[PDB]
RNA sequence: UGCUCCACACAAUAUAGAUGGAUACGAAUAAGGCGUCCUUGUGGCGUCGCUGAACCAUAGCAGGCUAGCAACGGUGCACUUGGCGGAAAGGCCUUGGGUGCUUGCUGGCGAAUUGCAAUGUCAUUUUGCGUGGGGAUAAAUCAUUUGUAUACGACUUAGA
RNA sequence: GCAGUCAAGCGUUCAGCGACAUUGCUUUUGAUUCUUCGAUGUCGGCUCUUCCUAUCAUACCGAAGCAGAAUUCGGUAA
RNA sequence: AGAACUGGCGAUGCGGGAUGAACCGAACGUAGAGUUAAGGUGCCGGAAUACACGCUCAUCAGACACACAAAAGGUGUUAGUUCAUCUAGACAGCCGGACGGUGGCCAUGGAAGUCGGAAUCCGCUAAGGAGUGUGUAACAACUCACCGGCCGAAUGAACUA
RNA sequence: GGCCAGCAUCAGUUUUGGUGGCAGGAUAAAUCCAUAGGAAUGUAGCUUGCCUGGUAAGUAUUAUAGCCUGUG
């Protein structure tokens, strides 16, 4: 078992983030600022 | 050094070091054949095969062949007027420069030097010196010979000196199964250049002997006449 | 980084009491059992004179 | 203290039927006249077999410098019974005087080999007549032609606690 | 003994101009121009002829005068890095699965990307050092070519390269794969 | 360019003919010039114009100063003196401005009462002109 | 002489600059120290970092929030060390201590007022050349500063500021030197140079 | 008709301890500050340290009343113009005049008796009574009461 | 443990002392072990906190006939 | 362990060694001035962050008793003692020779110097050892003891502190 | 006549400076003057190679510097 101070472990999640995950969150944080634009809009 | 300094690697041979006891006998032996023999060269054999040495040193039984440090070789001459052994016998002693060399004879000097010309033997490349012709590796599996002589008679090289290819000889070889084998065709020296450390280790490791040889003499000296003279027949 | 404990150097007397009273004790035991030149030095540049005064 | 150089001379005593001793001679380094004279004393004893009860000091003279204005190169004997059994000891220093040779060879012996003033034993002491008679190499590299060498790293005493300047070494 | 005064002598090729700070050594010359901050060390330089520069420690000691050499020895390194360079060989080796070599590039840090080592599907990446050069040789198959001015930064590299590639657990007797460095040279 | 220009990195050394300042004993404030060398830390000086006797100082009481001039190695104490004048390092040494800061010094310690008050005139008298100099410009 | 003193703390020893720091207090003489975060102390990196963790090991085993306070700022270890030196448990001690005050990097108003520094306890005239020290800053930073960073920002910014205060000073400073150029050679003028002035 | 800001009016209060000025680049110490020149650089030249033993200020009844000469400077104070300072900014720079002094220079008047010295009283931290001058008229707790809380304490809401 | 050999060395003045190694000791064919002989004094367990590495396992490495799997020792590691 | 002599403690304050029955100093009325012991002079702590020569970088030195762990080991450091080679070119660095009888005798599937057992004889040298080590089934090849050629000057070995 | 201090000149104890005259050393040694010699970490000059006015090594014991030894 490797625990979280693992720092392979740690370098996997590194390169999973600068992958697609962080996109997501990216893709996520776009959507919302469209509706707090909206929420002064109306 | 106190400490942190270099360490010898002992080993337990067999020889050891002769020290100035075979300095002082061959100085000895020097200024005995001053006055023994009749004539005296100076042979430049900056490098020669031992077998060679011997055979050149069996040809004439009635002479002595005299070799050792150049220094000492002097020194038994003489290095200046004030002390040389025999009469102008430092100017002789003043030409040796190479690795000599002072053979001791009662021979003719012409047919000392006749012999000399045509005396010709075979001899490795000898770096620092012109190639003698261009030679490659054939493009496949290499061989002891280098593929000089037909495949057929060849045997495929050991696989124990790949490493010494690789490292030493700097070639990009790659081991294979039961032979040694490259990729592309590797020229290891051309016509006219100056033969390198590593190709001439190649060469040696191939067995290209296709050096010629031959003594040379820059000078000999008459005992009896007591007067230098400067032959020098290549 | 995590560092492991370290001998103290305090002289705790009792210690030395106790170490004068076992050198002592050495000190009489060695003795009971007791009862049970170079020449020129080299190097000097005048050591030739001393040869011609001897 | 500051050694000083004393002529020591014994006559031991005189007995009956041997008048006029053979008065030995002795030179001693030593701080004063008291401490010359034991160990002349002690150096008798451990020779022969007198002693200072059976002896006198017949005069004791300071020995000066003729020169203690010019630079002298001196070999001095060093025979030291510590830690071990005692061995010849060779040393070569640089110094104006007899007497500032003999105290810098003390001192490096007390800094270095730990031997003190009366577990040495100073058998001879040298000057140098002609240079490269030196052997010890970091006393011949002084005897060169033309020697010139920085001081980098000048340090200045300050008198007071604090400095407005940050003071600036040179160079 | 804490000799009075030691030196070395440092040749300065007529192609490169070295100018000198306090402790700050700058080469300049035709392949390029390296640096180095040696204000940890203590030592002083002079210029002799325009060609020749001597460095020398004053009442140093036997560290100090090996302090030197090493200092030395790095100014000569640089030199030969300015004037000729240096071209380092790396050759990868595999038995049965073939080791692909990539040089990708991300925010232009420009990783070196191995993939397939010894079947691993983990995608190794070391980036490349500044003012060193990787390129793939050609005629010379399964081989890579690292050139640059400094040897610090070529060799850091080259051993970063055969390092990420280590065999572990696996039994070094049998199996060869890996990268090493075949050859050490200069650029000319 | 392609010079050298590395620094030259100039320095104070210590060399026979060098002559230097003793800031400690009975010999404080005089000029001495170093005629042998003793060791790393001890070095041979003689003064005899500046009046000290010859002898063996370390360094750590002797500070270099710029001034040099030609001595012949282990040179007496007349040979010293004569090169002294033919030198004239004294006349070199007083129109330097560490003399001259030191004269300075040296001067005002002994400023008298009167003298500090005349000081304190002139001074207010320079500084009344040097202002109305400013803002002029 | 001056009421309060101001201290640079960079590039001096610890242990030296506690101690004189210590001493002037029990005297009276009020010292503000500045800029610990650049103090030095003798010995390299590893062995400093070896002892202050050595230090932290210490608690007290039945309750760790009573224990000793092993505080991680520069300044705060330059504090602890000064005390160490100085009897804080008695009223005079405590008397003392109220007139010292140590920060990192130079806040106000300590930025306009002139900086001193100690010819004693100076790293460079004390240490051998070639001898290692370590940085106070970097040890409290292994040892879990968090603030390096942040106070080297408001460095910079002061040293900017002060850089333009300079390039101010220095035109002026030349101006009145010139300006006392040319009134030399006056009678008062060299009735002051014949008066040591 | 309390509170709060300002001026003095006198007190009580004590001073970890004024008795000219805490006078501001940064970095190195086997290197540097300043001036100058250019081609602005790791360039050239001159200059300086080797301590602050420094720089400014320092003369007048504890620092007066006045008569003049030379400059349009220096300096305290209340306004006033603009700018900068957030790390504990709580401070810094500066236009404009206004009003005192100016020992930069040249005269007049008075000092005494504290008797031969007695720190010989000259600074601020706080508090109150007073007037004269500017500004507005609040909350908490106890009790009851709901529980997201609880031994009691304690915590969280509601009620003109 | 005792009884012996050798001396790298020390040394009644260099005869004696003496490091590392070394021989005799307590059924050679994995066969048996069916001996297992007196602790004059306790040890062994429920809850529960901390600490040491002289590390059983997890983590990172080197050396081992480490082809794999698997196993042994060693280095750090509480 | 058993005895004889000699001091202190008990009955004993005071200064010092942080702390004390044995350790150092030391003649205990109440006071003033002065000089000292032992111990100290960076702070606590009254006194020089005094002067001069060296010694030590310690990834838990040192300020620690003089005694057990303690015999030694460090390509960590400073100074010494004893032996060697040396312009008849010192050590270390680069290249050449490293032969021929000979592939020396026993076994052998293979044993050419380098799996094993007795020898380990002789010629030419400046030198070659029936072979120092790596490797081939077998040689081959590489390399070392020595020697030779290039630069040049001090270098190497064992001990002591 | 009671309480507290300064000044002047005294006795004892005591601490720190200035300064003068003397007896001893090798009747100090040094430094310095004269004298006969010696040498190099060789001064001037001369010679050999280079050449950007001097340079690397031979000579030369005081000359266009000086040092050491002994003596007076």
């Amino acid at each position: 078992a490797k625990s979280l101070r693992a720092s392979s472990h740690l370098n996997a999640k590194s390169v999973k983030r600068r992958g697609v995950f962080q996109k997501a969150v990216d893709a996520r944080e776009q959507r919302i600022s469209d509706k707090l634009k909206e929420d002064l809009l109306k | 050094m106190p400490r942190s300094k270099r360490s010898k690697l002992v080993t337990l041979a067999q020889t050891d070091k002769k020290g100035r006891e075979n300095k002082e006998r061959i100085f000895d032996e020097v200024r005995e054949a001053l006055d023994t023999y009749r004539y005296v060269w100076v042979l430049h054999l900056d490098d020669v095969r031992t077998p060679v040495l011997q055979e050149i040193r069996t040809s004439w039984a009635g002479s002595k062949l005299i070799m050792g440090k150049r220094k000492v070789l002097q020194k038994a001459l003489g290095e200046k007027r004030e002390e040389e052994y025999k009469e102008n016998l430092y100017q002789l002693s003043k030409l040796c420069s190479g690795v000599t060399g002072l053979l001791f004879t009662d021979e003719d000097v012409n047919t000392v030097k006749e012999y000399f010309k045509s005396y010709v033997r075979s001899d490795y490349s000898r770096p620092n010196t012109k190639a003698p012709l261009t030679f490659t590796i054939p493009e496949g599996i290499v061989y002891s010979r280098g593929g000089q002589i037909p495949a057929e008679e060849d045997v495929p090289m050991i696989h124990s000196l790949e490493p010494t290819m690789r490292n030493k000889f700097e070639i990009p070889t790659k081991i294979k199964a039961g032979k040694i084998t490259i990729d592309s065709p590797y020229l290891v020296c051309t016509e006219g250049e100056k033969l390198d450390v590593r190709q001439a280790l190649i060469l040696k490791q191939f067995g290209i002997a296709a050096s010629e040889f031959k003594v040379k003499v820059s000078a000999y000296y008459d005992n009896d006449s007591s007067t230098v003279e400067s032959t020098n027949i290549n | 980084m995590r560092v492991r404990k370290r001998q103290s150097r305090r002289t705790s007397t009792k210690l030395k009491e106790g170490i004068k009273k076992k050198a002592s004790a050495h000190r009489k035991k060695e003795k009971k059992m007791a009862k049970k030149d170079p020449g020129i030095p080299s190097n000097f540049p005048y050591k030739a004179k001393i040869l011609e005064e001897i | 203290a500051h050694f000083k150089e004393y002529q020591v001379i014994g006559r031991r005593l005189p007995t009956e039927s041997v008048p006029e001793p053979k008065l030995f001679r002795m030179r001693i380094f030593a701080s004063n006249e008291v401490i010359a004279k034991s160990r002349y004393w002690y150096f008798l004893q451990k020779l022969h077999k007198v002693k200072k009860a059976s002896g006198e000091i017949v005069s004791i003279n300071q020995i000066n410098e003729a020169h203690p204005t010019k630079v002298k190169n001196f070999g001095v004997w060093v025979r030291y019974d510590s830690r071990s059994g005692t061995h010849n000891m060779y040393k070569e220093i640089r110094d104006v005087s007899r007497v500032a040779a003999v105290e810098t060879l003390y001192q490096d012996m007390a800094a270095r080999h730990r031997a003190r003033f009366r577990s040495i034993h100073i058998l001879k002491v040298a000057e140098i007549e002609k240079t490269a008679d030196v052997k010890r190499q970091y006393v011949k590299q002084f005897l060169t032609k033309d020697l010139k060498f920085p001081l980098p790293h000048r340090v200045q005493k300050s008198t007071k606690t604090f400095s407005y300047k940050r003071p600036s070494t040179f160079y | 003994m804490k000799y009075i005064q030691t030196e070395q002598q440092i040749e300065v090729p007529e192609g490169v101009t070295v100018s000198i700070k306090s402790r700050i050594v700058k080469v300049v010359g035709p392949r390029g121009t390296l640096t180095k901050n040696l204000k940890h060390i203590d030592v002083t330089f002079t210029k002799v002829n325009n060609q020749l520069i001597k460095v020398a420690v004053h009442n140093g000691g036997r560290k100090h005068v090996a302090a030197l050499r090493t200092v030395k020895s790095l100014v000569d390194n640089m030199i030969t890095g300015v004037t000729k360079g240096y071209k380092y060989k790396m050759r990868y080796v595999y038995a049965h699965f073939p080791i692909n070599v990539n040089i990708v590039e991300k925010d232009g840090a420009k990783f070196i990307e191995v993939r397939n080592f010894l079947g691993d599907k983990k995608i190794r990446n070391v980036p490349v050092r500044d003012g060193v050069t990787i390129e793939f040789s050609t005629n010379v198959k399964d081989e890579i070519v690292l050139s640059g001015n400094s040897v610090e930064d070529v060799s850091q590299n080259a051993a970063d390269l055969q390092q990420i590639c280590r065999v572990r657990n696996k039994d070094i007797r049998k199996f060869l794969d890996g990268i090493y460095v075949s050859h050490k040279g200069f650029i000319t | 360019s392609t010079d050298s220009i590395v620094k030259a990195s100039n320095w104070r050394l210590v060399e026979v003919g060098r002559v230097v300042l003793i800031k400690k004993g009975q010999s404080a404030g005089k000029l001495a010039a170093i005629v042998e060398i003793i060791d790393q830390k001890k070095v041979l000086i003689d003064g005899p114009k500046a009046g000290v006797p010859r002898q063996a100082i370390n360094l750590g009481q002797v500070v270099l100063t710029p001034l040099t001039f030609a001595l012949p190695r282990g040179a007496r104490t007349a040979t010293v003196s004569k090169k002294w004048a033919a030198a004239a390092v004294c006349e070199k040494w007083a129109a330097s401005s560490w003399a001259k800061k030191i004269a300075q010094r040296e001067r005002r310690a002994a400023l008298t009462d009167f003298e500090r008050f005349q000081v304190m005139v002139l001074r207010k008298q320079k500084r009344y002109t040097v202002k109305k100099a400013l803002a002029k410009a | 002489v001056e009421p309060v003193v101001v201290i640079d703390g960079k590039g001096h020893l610890v242990g030296r600059l506690a101690s004189v720091v210590a001493k002037q207090l029990l005297n009276g003489q009020k010292i503000v120290v500045v800029r610990a975060e650049e103090l030095n102390i003798s010995g390299e990196f590893f062995r400093n970092k070896l002892k202050y963790h050595d230090f932290l090991r210490k608690a007290t085993a039945f309750n760790k929030t009573r224990g000793p306070f092993h505080f991680r700022a520069p300044s705060r270890i330059f504090y602890k060390a000064l005390r160490g030196m100085v009897s804080h448990k008695t009223a005079r001690g405590k008397a003392a201590l109220e007139r010292l005050k140590v920060f990192e990097g130079i806040p106000p108003p300590y930025d306009k007022k002139k900086r001193v520094v100690v010819p004693q306890a100076l790293r460079v005239l004390r240490l051998k050349p070639g001898r290692k020290y370590t940085t106070l800053g970097k040890l409290s930073t292994s040892v879990g500063w968090k603030y390096e960073d942040v106070v080297a920002k408001l460095e910079a910014k002061r040293k900017v500021s002060s850089a333009e205060y300079y390039a101010k000073k220095r035109a002026f400073t030349k101006k009145v030197a010139s300006a006392n150029a040319t009134a030399a050679e006056s009678d008062v003028a060299k009735q002051l140079a014949a008066l040591g002035y």
